[PDB]
């Protein structure tokens, strides 16, 4: 079942786990959206 | 049958914490931290396959 409310630790570590490349997801009119690049 | 039970249980677990689902559902290339995350969630809770 559900853990003992340690989920935040998991995710916070997932974030603390952060050569980097992103990918363009949208483009048009001179404006782009870039997925990735967690440290820009 | 226990595969089905545990998989629907972890589905409940996913729909219970939306933020962790958002995090593990990033469409990124080096997804390896994600996989760590998930086993970190149920390392000793469910079956191996």
């Amino acid at each position: 079942t559900i853990p003992a409310d340690d989920i935040q630790s998991a995710i916070e570590e997932y974030v603390s786990s952060f050569e980097e490349v992103g990918t363009v997801v949208d483009a048009g009119d001179g404006i782009a959206h870039v997925e990735g690049l967690p440290s820009v | 049958t226990t595969l089905a039970g545990e998989l629907v249980s972890v589905a409940r677990l996913l729909d219970r914490e939306a933020v962790v689902t958002r995090y593990l559902t990033v469409p990124a290339e080096d997804a390896t931290p994600r996989i760590r995350l998930i086993e970190r969630l149920v390392s000793g809770k469910v079956g191996a396959p």
